[PDB]
């Protein structure tokens, strides 16, 4: 799922 | 079909991340394959320099990929880079969810070395997953190549070697799923973290799924929470049950790090490499997807 596998931040 | 640099032809996009995508090309000079990553220079946050920059001093190190070119051409900013393979979560699907713990040993002994490469450079990558370890081609089809430096940061200064602060409070950065405990926390990211984070991915390619996989959440910051909440109540002996004992120590030594602490990257790799030959595997490169028909 994206929420779990998209990295967040920059 | 567009000219870059003076050398390079655009061809199909293969891959897009946080910003800009990454497209087939050709050095027409060279008459070799390459990697273009596009950034829209009238992005508000302009990010593929920085990026550049990374690479740039990441440069001589194995698996990391060369930079071939940067610059800005019409509406893009440009990098070239050298062509890489299939990522490892790419391969891991190929190769149906289960790799053999020979492949996930070879794996290990690369990977540890990437990131370990990585903090010689000053940086952390705070990003450590299956989709950012690519394989090479052709010659370089035996390296795991680290890829994707859009949330790696220096940890310690690069004159004096003086280690970034100590902050709590954090907002998650990187992906949930492999993040460290300390970064659920919202602890500030270090070497250690790098390392836990592989330690997860490494259990993630034994089990086909990690047991926080999957949690029922109305957000995501309650979906990270609920991630946080399963991580810190699985002991690393459940986690681990059924392998290798190996991957249990490696996440006890990487949990066990102080903030500042440099990890022993060589007992780690000592470690698999021990259990590599008690099983009698060989170090030649045959991974489990190479022997697909
Ligand atoms: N050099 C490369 N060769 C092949 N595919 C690549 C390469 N770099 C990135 N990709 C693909 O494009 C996707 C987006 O890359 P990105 O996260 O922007 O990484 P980077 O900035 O390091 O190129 C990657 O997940 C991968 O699938
Ligand atoms: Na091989």
């Amino acid at each position: 799922s994206s929420a779990s596998t998209v990295s967040v931040g920059s | 079909e567009l000219r870059v640099g003076n050398r390079y032809r655009l061809g199909r996009k293969i891959g897009s991340g946080s910003f800009g995508d990454i497209y087939l090309g050709t050095d027409i000079a060279a008459g070799e394959e390459v990697a273009i990553k596009l950034e829209c220079v009238k992005t508000k946050h302009p990010q593929l320099h920085i990026e550049s920059k990374i690479y740039k001093m990441m440069q001589g190190g194995v698996g990391i990929p060369t930079i071939r070119w940067c610059g800005a051409e019409g509406d893009y900013n440009v990098m070239v880079m050298e062509l890489l393979g299939p990522s490892l979560e790419d391969l891991f699907n190929f190769c149906s969810r289960k790799f053999s713990l020979k492949t996930v040993l070879l794996l290990a002994d690369q990977m540890i070395s990437r990131i370990e490469y990585i903090h010689s450079k000053n940086f952390i990558h705070r990003d450590v997953k299956p989709d950012n370890f690519l394989m090479g081609l052709g010659k370089k089809g035996n390296l795991v190549y680290i890829i994707d430096f859009g949330l790696a940061k220096k940890y310690r200064d690069a004159r004096t070697h003086q280690h970034i602060p100590y902050r709590e409070n954090k907002n998650l950065t990187g992906t949930a799923r492999y993040a460290s405990i300390n970064t659920h926390l919202g602890i500030e990211q270090s070497r250690r973290d790098d390392l836990e984070s592989l330690g997860y991915v490494l259990m993630y390619f034994n089990l086909g799924s990690l047991p926080w996989q999957g949690l029922k959440a109305a957000t995501k910051r309650q979906k990270y929470e609920r991630i946080s909440e399963k991580k810190m109540s699985t002991p690393i002996e459940v986690l681990c049950k059924g392998y290798p004992s190996e991957f249990a120590t490696y996440l006890n030594f990487c949990r066990s790090l102080r903030f500042d602490d440099k990890p022993d990257y060589s007992y780690l790799r000592q470690l698999f490499r021990n259990l590599f030959h008690r099983q009698g595997f060989s170090y030649d490169y045959v991974f489990d997807w190479n022997m697909l028909k």
